[PDB]
């Protein structure tokens, strides 16, 4: 239809909006994965020895002293949850019509979003055995994060289960740039005031996303059922996140969450 | 209400991430 | 192409709730628990008559119903609801209306059922073979553990995909997002159908309470 | 229990 030519014209916006805001990009890491690259360096952290061989080698740099293991490496997710708010934020207003939205709708969209993207993401970094860290510098094995105490051991289990049927559907970077506005412009999240306006933006998303995966993947049946019911699968990951965090509060000394993060979970389900 | 319980993604949703 | 018949959807889902349940002339819990204790009975009655669940082997038919019927009822509560105003209204008649539901201590996840699901299946007007397919879509999960063949449930689930696609196509053909958004009403139910699962856990723990029990 | 019987009939 004519119709076509601008969700083309749509779809490649949106992989160049992803390029500018997301450094690693999933081709990217699998080239790191996959040692395909010549820049090759990924200094891998398998145990409590090669942590501290790598710690200094993985942004915001300084040094807050005394804190065990797990929750350093807790909180080195946390900030680097972070920096991934700011490259998705940036993302979210290069989706048309975003900034038009009225800025509490914005701010809604991106308080309920920011985590489903965030694990989305995380999925273009992992393997079966391992995710990779500090953009590509080095790769923690999944055995390690397992391997903490209770109840760190446990939090990146979910995350690792999700990837592996996630990258079963083989997305690229273009896919997952739809994937992500798809995301973001969600008219269901709670305390919405504007829902017509985010719906309809939503729509046009996601026939661009359609067309996209038809184009892209052509011998892939239902692939964009398939992708649309992974959000269901993410929904859950992130109130599952949510509740084990409300345990560690009520239970681990004093971890503070950033704030920028203390903002988005505070009221988050 | 809700922007002034999200001072920081107000922020970086009108101006921008400073360096 | 009706390798699993919309006809046939439609036909499991309008095998029940009458006219006769005007009413019968509060503690919405247990009202809720009844109502959801007599419609496990139907769903199996419901699930039988989806096209190739009964040809499933049968401790497989067993998990499916165990880990969907949550979702499975809550998606038909919900679409029975699209006229009510600020309330569900049960299977057996009876109407819950939020402030006994605030009442009762469960405000918070009845009014995400009232916005969530009832607000936006009224205003997409779902019809019932919609509401129907996408049951059927979340009765052949395939994560579900235990199964012997995930990769038959899979095949089956999209099946429901690509006939409900067709249907949304041939139905409402100004409408070529529908069926996209359908799909999307899913992860409010999933979050839903767990705090839901909770809450349950907890009155079963505290024997605020049969097939029900089982259930849990 | 209940379930096995009700899917066998
Ligand atoms: C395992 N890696 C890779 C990143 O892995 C992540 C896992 C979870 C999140 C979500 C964070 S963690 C939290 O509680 N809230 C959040 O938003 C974000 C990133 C790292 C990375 C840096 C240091 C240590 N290890
Ligand atoms: C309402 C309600 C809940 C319902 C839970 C479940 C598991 C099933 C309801 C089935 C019905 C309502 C079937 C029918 O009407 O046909 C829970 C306890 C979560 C919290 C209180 C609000």
């Amino acid at each position: 239809g004519p119709e076509s030519a601008d969700l083309r014209a749509l779809a490649k916006h949106l992989y160049d909006s992803y390029i500018k805001s997301f450094p690693l990009t999933k081709a990217k890491a699998r080239a790191i994965l996959t040692g395909k690259t010549t820049d090759k360096s990924p200094f891998v952290i398998y145990d409590m020895n090669s942590l501290m061989m790598g710690e200094d080698k993985i942004i915001t740099p300084l040094q807050e002293q005394s804190k065990e293991v797990a929750i350093r490496i807790f909180q080195g997710c946390q900030f680097r949850s972070v920096e991934a708010v700011q490259e998705i934020t940036e993302y979210a207003k290069s989706i048309p019509g975003f900034v038009n939205l009225d800025l509490n709708d914005q701010v809604t969209l991106l308080k309920y979003g920011v985590h489903e993207i965030i694990y989305t993401m995380l999925a273009s970094l992992m393997n079966k055995d391992g995710v990779l860290i500090s953009e590509g510098q080095g790769f923690m094995t999944r055995e390690f994060l397992k391997s903490l105490r209770k109840p760190f051991g446990d939090f990146m289990e979910p995350k690792f289960e999700f990837a592996v049927k996630f990258n079963a559907l083989e997305l690229d970077d273009s896919d997952l740039a739809i994937f992500i506005a798809v995301i973001i412009l969600s008219g269901d999240r709670p305390g919405l005031l504007n829902v017509k306006p985010i719906e309809d933006i939503q729509d046009n998303l996601l026939q661009a996303l359609e067309l996209q995966l038809k184009l892209n993947h052509p011998e892939s049946s239902q692939l964009f059922a398939k992708l649309l019911q992974k959000m269901t699968d993410l929904r859950q990951i992130v109130t599952e996140h949510v509740q084990l965090l409300q345990v560690i509060k009520k239970t681990e000394t004093d971890m503070s969450l950033h704030p920028l993060l203390q903002e988005i979970y505070k009221d988050l389900y | 209400s809700l922007t002034e319980r999200h001072k920081i993604l107000h922020r970086l949703l009108q101006e921008g991430s400073p360096s | 192409n009706e390798d699993m018949p919309v006809e046939r959807i439609l036909e499991a889902e309008l095998a029940v709730e009458p006219k006769t349940e005007t009413y019968v002339e509060n503690d919405p819990v247990t009202n809720i628990c009844q109502a959801a204790d007599k419609q496990l009975f139907t769903l199996v009655e419901w699930a039988k008559r989806i096209p190739h669940f009964s040809e499933l082997p049968l401790d497989d038919q067993v998990i499916l119903l165990r880990a969907g019927w949550n979702e499975l009822l809550i998606a038909s509560f919900s679409h029975r609801s699209i006229a009510v105003k600020d309330g569900i209204l049960l299977a057996t008649g009876l109407h819950v209306h939020r402030n006994s539901a605030h009442s009762a201590g469960v405000g918070a996840i009845f009014d995400r059922v009232l916005t969530e699901l009832v607000s936006k299946m009224r205003d997409m007007q779902m019809d019932k073979t919609e509401l129907g397919c996408l049951r059927a879509i979340v009765l052949f999960n395939p994560d579900s553990k235990g199964l012997s063949n995930p990769a038959e449930v899979e095949a089956l689930r999209e099946k429901v995909y690509a006939s409900l696609e067709a249907y949304c196509k041939h139905k409402y053909p100004e409408q070529p997002g529908r069926f996209a958004k359908l799909l999307l009403r899913l992860p409010a139910l999933r979050f839903i159908g767990l705090k839901c699962l909770e809450h349950l856990f907890f009155f079963k723990l505290i024997g605020d309470t049969t097939f029900l029990m089982e259930m849990l």
